RNA sequence: GAUGUCGGCUCGUCGCAUCCUGGGGCUGAAGAAGGUCCCAAGGGUUGGGCUGUUCGCCCAUUAAAGCGGCACGCGAGCUGGGUUCAGAACGUCGUGAGACAGUUCGGUCUCUAUCCGCUACGGGCGCAGGAGAAUUGAGGGGAGUUGCUCCUAGUACGAGAGGACCGGAGUGAACGGACCGCUGGUCUCCCUGCUGUCGUACCAACGGCACAUGCAGGGUAGCUAUGUCCGGAACGGAUAACCGCUGAAAGCAUCUAAGCGGGAAGCCAGCCCCAAGAUGAGUUCUCCCACUGUUUAUCAGGUAAGACUCCCGGAAGACCACCGGGUUAAGAGGCCAGGCGUGCACGCAUAGCAAUGUGUUCAGCGGACUGGUGCUCAUCAGUCGAGGUCUUGACCA
RNA sequence: AUUCCUUGUCGGGUAAGUUCCGACCUGCACGAAAGGCGUAACGAUCUGGGCGCUGUCUCAACGAGGGACUCGGUGAAAUU
RNA sequence: AAGGAACUUUGCAAUCUCACCCCGUAACUUCGGAAGAAGGGGUCCCCACGCUUCGCGUGGGGCGCAGUGAAUAGGCCCAG
């Protein structure tokens, strides 16, 4: 069955405006608590978009506009966070499994640069 | 592949300007004349396999006319051929040829290729009249 | 799952390369002449299709390529890989201003 | 008789003569001798050879020891063949001459558990004649008061797939000998890097 | 239509029946640093602790 | 205090009074093609037109288009056309209300399987230590169909016309199994083109929404049938009808009454698949060993070999199970290279009153594919897991 | 919409038509305001045929979304 | 994909079709009608020119597979 990627019982507009808010914070905000699972979908998506980012051309400041709707954010990762990033071959992200929780009862996790 | 409702144009001037299928058979063309079938079955016809069929329409004027049933020859599926070499055929219309019981037409002649596997099956006279044998 | 490193792929080149070859440039929309040969029984003929190309497809011994030419009022296409041997030799002969990479559209013609 | 051990590696197409062969790829890496089993050892008449190579780290004790009764350094993988004899360790060459028709065995792509369609090539059922709810169903498993049972064996909804498939007289096209490359003509059962064993044909013709 | 059960199920069956429903138990170690006890693979929720430290005590 | 009914559809499986196929006797059987009867139930038995129809008639095929049982098999499986409720009309009966196995139009078929049965898949324990792998095959399932052509052969036969048996070689239908290399499908955001409108202040460039892809165009990997590969056997043993050898009762004759040979698509074996819960629990290679505990504690404990647990994944799968990797590390992701896909990005330059075109651009963009790469996470560790009962017997000290 | 005999006989359409259309007349059992026979137009009426289009079908495939399955939370039923 | 009603009790269901403009339009008729019968062709962007405007005809150019480009949007006919 070789296919790839989670269809995170949303439809598929959605499972984009979702990877899209939620590499808009993990850029935002150097790490987050979120599900284990939407996590390990965060996680190559936000890499990717650090690998457009780092480029410094017009286009790629376009490219990234598209996914990450916010100017500060944006800027944030082209600007400062994608040159800080230079020597580095992949690896921008790192996941940290938590605990449990209440309503729900699912595993947690945070995930970070 | 053509089955059972199929309404293929025809290839000659023997006034059927369109046919419709109406069983398939599976006979080559041995012998003495024409054959009986692999069996039963055999649900398709793909180009050289004979059909019979009904007459769906005619030339006012020529041989055979409005209704007259009578056995046809593929030349032309739809459909896609693959020849052992990998070469693949298709035209874009499908189209027979109307025929007797010992193989050779009711045409004059024929309209439009011909797929070489005519030529496989021993329709000696149809490669003939046929302008271009692909 | 008998786990074993290997270049699957080359390999496969390894193979599917002895069997494998190259033509002219064409991109789709050329109208191009294939110079085919056929075997009629012991003699061997020399047919020539002649149309617009549509599609070129896959790679490496699958590679192929799509003609469509219209034949005594009747339509007709026919696909040649590459490499088959009773295909001996493509000839560009316009070069189309194509937009797409497929030209599938133009079954309405 | 005749038999060795090797990976699907492979479909594609290739050329004899005129004709587009389809072509599955098989290697059989080297099999080395192991364990040679006769009447007057183990009743039955055998040879268990292994394939894919493991480094003595990731190796248990036990198959240690074995692998070391003959020494042979650890096969990831073990298995039997049926009357057999060799002299040494077993390639293909030696084995097959190229046209030879062989039997290949392999494990199939498994599919889960599968409809009595895909499963057993079921019917159906009126996709649109007022037919509630029984689009994929196969109607009915038996009679009635009698025997008021259902029939042992009756087909129905199961898991379909990753059995153990034969497929038989197949024609060894190429043999890359020393590269242990086998070029087959056609089909053989289970998914690409996959477990394969090429036999003899069963049979005669 | 309306398929119902057809005679009560018996103390004896239905107590085989939960026969299996038996929680499985956390498997706990105790964690380097602060001290608690945390789970394989996660932060030991106490300190904060994977290696050095993260989430906050 | 309810055993729902015709017909279709789905699904099957049995009977043999056998439609085909296989074997034989008789023939008013020359050959070919047939009639009829005995043996034979392995497999097979087409697609339509009319009618609710079963049935039957016709179209066109076929080796054949068999007959019946399974509550006129099969509604907790579907239809709901026929008939059986209420409305209405037609004929006919009735003064009437109403009427009729006369016809006609319409008319609700009830989401949750407890048990047995069945398909799949686990958990337990069992198999006289505790483990890792390799397996014999008790016994059990699937499979078993058939034409056409050609050679033998224009031979045997027959004035002739015609035309073989046997054997041998090919090619094909339907069915099945597998496979994705080909041919195609699809590929719900991989690439491109489009519109109306909103928004990123404006231009330019983009993003939403127009599906639950807004529309259209292509579409890799995977999945698939229309595609591809392969199959049904050969051979052997025992039979059926049947054909005979030796041969008495009954000096002759006799296949039989003692014995013996030949004899089918059938039985057993051979082919593919499962299989020691085969409690009768098999066999083989390998590994860990002979530990500790005041029987106030005649059984536990710590461990070896090994295994789980947990993380990360997978061409394995609903869960479980199964395969790989788990730093002594290429397991997945990312990253680099390549492949393939889309088809020529932004910007800027240039041409043009503009729409646009050309260049820079085989360009730009990128889900699954192929490898390489220690950048990320597979960190730390917790949990189990042997000490081998007795009886005779042979063998060594 | 009436026909028992009934798939009436003939013709049309179909490759093939118990249905349908025309004619036929032996009307089991039409008939004149319980109207008879017609008729443009109208009809979510009823009946047959055609062209077009189509997964209705041959024969199903891939994909999607909501269930079904797994986990944490609350937790019914008819039956017996 | 190939086929296109082979489905079936019956094309039930689902596709076709789809707006505005211009050409054109049958038997039959109660002269109102049938009739949106049927069947065609056009539709977007730019520049110039005219005209009664936001607007529209005309002429030449431009682009894409297609220009009511997305959504709202009749399948039609013959005969009872
Ligand atoms: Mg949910
Ligand atoms: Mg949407
Ligand atoms: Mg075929
Ligand atoms: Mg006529
Ligand atoms: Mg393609
Ligand atoms: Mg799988
Ligand atoms: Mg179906
Ligand atoms: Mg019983
Ligand atoms: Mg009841
Ligand atoms: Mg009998
Ligand atoms: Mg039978
Ligand atoms: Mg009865
Ligand atoms: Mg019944
Ligand atoms: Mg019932
Ligand atoms: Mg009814
Ligand atoms: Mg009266
Ligand atoms: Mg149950
Ligand atoms: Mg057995
Ligand atoms: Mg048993
Ligand atoms: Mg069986
Ligand atoms: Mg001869
Ligand atoms: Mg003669
Ligand atoms: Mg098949
Ligand atoms: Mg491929
Ligand atoms: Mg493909
Ligand atoms: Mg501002
Ligand atoms: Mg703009
Ligand atoms: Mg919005
Ligand atoms: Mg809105
Ligand atoms: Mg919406
Ligand atoms: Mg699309
Ligand atoms: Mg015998
Ligand atoms: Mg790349
Ligand atoms: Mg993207
Ligand atoms: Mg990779
Ligand atoms: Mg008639
Ligand atoms: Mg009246
Ligand atoms: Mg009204
Ligand atoms: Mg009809
Ligand atoms: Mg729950
Ligand atoms: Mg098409
Ligand atoms: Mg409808
Ligand atoms: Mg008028
Ligand atoms: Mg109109
Ligand atoms: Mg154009
Ligand atoms: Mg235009
Ligand atoms: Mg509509």
């Amino acid at each position: 069955h070789g296919k790839a990627g989670r269809k995170l019982n949303r439809n598929s507009s959605a499972r984009v405006a979702l990877a899209r808010a939620q590499a808009t914070a993990l850029l935002r905000e150097g790490r987050i608590q979120t599900t284990l699972t939407k996590a390990k979908e965060l996680r190559p998506f936000v890499e990717q978009l650090i690998t457009t980012a780092k480029g410094g051309d017009l286009h790629s400041r376009r490219l990234v506009a598209q996914d990450i709707h916010d100017k500060d954010v944006v800027r944030k990762v082209m600007d400062e966070v994608a040159p800080k990033y230079a020597e580095r071959p992949g690896g921008y992200t790192r996941i940290l499994r938590v605990g449990t929780r209440r309503g729900d009862g699912v595993t947690m996790a945070l995930i970070e640069l | 592949m053509i089955m059972p409702q199929s309404r293929l144009d025809v290839a000659d001037n023997s006034g059927a300007r369109e046919i419709m299928c109406i069983r398939v058979l599976n006979s080559g063309i041995g012998g003495k004349g024409l054959t009986t079938g692999g069996g039963g079955n055999k649900r398709y016809a793909h180009v050289g396999d004979i059909i019979v069929a009904s007459v769906k329409d005619a030339a006012p004027r020529g041989a055979v006319k409005a209704g007259d049933v009578v056995k046809a020859v593929v030349v032309r599926t739809s459909h896609a051929i693959k020849r052992a070499d990998g070469s693949t055929i298709r035209f874009d219309r499908n189209a027979a040829v109307i025929i007797n019981n010992q193989g050779e037409p009711r045409g004059t002649r024929v309209f439009g290729p011909v797929a070489r596997e005519l030529r496989d099956r021993r329709f000696m006279k149809i490669v003939s009249l046929a302008p271009e044998v692909l | 799952q008998t786990h074993i490193k290997i270049n699957r792929g080359e390999l496969l080149r390894g193979i599917e390369q002895d069997h494998t070859r190259q033509l002219p440039d064409f991109r789709p929309g050329d109208t191009v002449r294939v110079d085919t040969k056929v075997r009629e029984g012991n003699r061997t003929r020399s047919q020539a299709f002649e149309g617009v190309v549509i599609a070129i497809n896959g790679s490496g011994s699958r590679k192929s390529f799509t003609v469509r030419k219209i034949s005594f009022g009747e339509g007709v296409e026919r696909v040649f890989p590459f490499a088959s041997p009773l295909v001996n030799q493509v000839t560009i002969v316009e070069r189309g201003k194509v937009r797409r990479a497929k030209l599938y559209y133009g079954k309405a013609a | 008789m005749k038999g060795i051990l090797g990976t699907k590696i492979g479909m594609t197409q290739i050329w004899k003569n005129d004709r587009a062969i389809p072509v599955t790829v098989v290697l059989a890496g080297p099999c080395p001798i192991v364990q040679r089993k006769t009447a007057q050892t183990d009743g039955y008449e055998a040879v268990q050879i292994g394939y894919a190579p493991k480094a003595e780290r990731k190796v248990n004790k036990p198959m240690q020891g074995h692998f070391a009764k003959a020494g042979v350094a650890p096969t990831r993988i073990l298995r039997e063949f049926r009357g057999f004899a060799p002299d040494g360790d077993s390639v293909n060459v030696d084995i097959f001459a190229e046209g030879e028709k062989i039997d290949a065995t392999g494990t199939s792509k498994g599919k889960g558990t599968q409809g009595v369609m895909k499963r057993w090539n079921f019917a159906g059922g009126p996709a649109s004649h007022g037919s509630k709810k029984w689009h994929r169903r196969p109607g009915s498993i038996g009679q009635r008061k009698t025997p008021g049972r259902v029939y042992k064996g009756k087909r129905m909804a199961g898991h379909m797939g990753m059995e153990r498939v034969t497929v038989q007289n197949l024609e060894v096209v190429e043999i890359r000998a020393g590269e242990n490359l086998i070029l087959v003509k056609g089909a053989i059962p289970g998914a690409n890097g996959g477990l394969v064993v090429l036999r003899s044909a069963a049979k005669a013709s | 239509k309306h398929p119902v059960p057809k005679k009560k199920t018996s103390k004896s069956k239905r107590d085989m029946r939960r026969s299996h429903h038996a929680l499985t138990a956390p498997n706990l170690t105790e964690c380097p640093q602060c001290h608690g006890k945390k789970l394989s693979h996660h932060i030991c929720p106490n300190c904060g602790y994977y290696d050095g430290r993260q989430v906050l005590a």
